[PDB]
């Protein structure tokens, strides 16, 4: 059984991608839920779990069946504990892009997520670790990271830092195997 | 009220939502 992964902070998206691209056997993603209509070639239980009733969803929600859920284009979307669960049962780390909120909800399900926080040392340090952004994008990212840390520090399984993404990525991989057992 | 990505609850539609 494999603990799901929640990576937070600057470059978490590249981390998320690289783990998948490098270790596809050890990592995967769950199927999300949505109210919105199944399109032409789309598939129930592959693209999404589609829910017919906007209410049945809301019923499943408050019952806590979802670790995170929300509204887009006047339709609903969510990540069920279940869909996550089936990924984990498969022996695969479930890559999650979720609020730190979902971590509590995740712990509560006896699913034991590894929540890693990539910590920017400064503004400049964000620019070292992500070379595809402007100073101004970096300021915003450094600020999101400061609130994030200010708020959710205790939800973290680990905190990683580095002078390059390479170094960060390495720590991320170390942490995951170490806490995997 | 959702900003997320492939591995978010947005799933396949994350991209369309960035406009």
């Amino acid at each position: 059984y494999a603990r799901p992964i929640i990576i937070l902070g600057p470059t978490k998206d590249r981390a998320n991608d690289d783990l998948l691209s490098e270790f596809p056997d050890k990592f995967g993603s769950c199927v999300p839920h949505t109210t919105r209509p199944k399109r032409e070639y789309e598939i129930d239980g592959r693209d999404y779990h589609f829910v017919s009733s906007r209410e049945k969803m809301e019923k499943d929600i408050q019952a806590h069946k979802f670790i995170e859920a929300g509204q887009y284009n006047s339709h609903l979307y969510g990540t069920s504990v279940q869909s996550v669960r089936e990924v984990a049962e498969q022996g695969k780390h479930c890559i999650l892009d979720v609020s730190a909120n979902a971590v509590r909800r995740l712990q509560a399900a006896h699913l034991h997520p590894i929540a890693i926080f990539i910590r920017p040392r400064s503004l400049e340090n964000v620019l070292e670790i992500n070379k595809r952004i402007t100073e101004e994008q970096a300021r915003k990212a450094f600020d999101r990271a400061t609130k994030l840390e200010q708020e959710f520090t205790e939800c973290f399984s680990a905190i990683v830092e580095g002078d390059s993404f390479e170094e960060i990525y390495h720590k991320v991989k170390r942490v995951i195997e170490d806490l995997s057992g | 009220e959702l900003e997320g990505g492939p591995y978010s609850p947005l799933g396949k539609d994350y991209r369309k939502a960035e406009g």
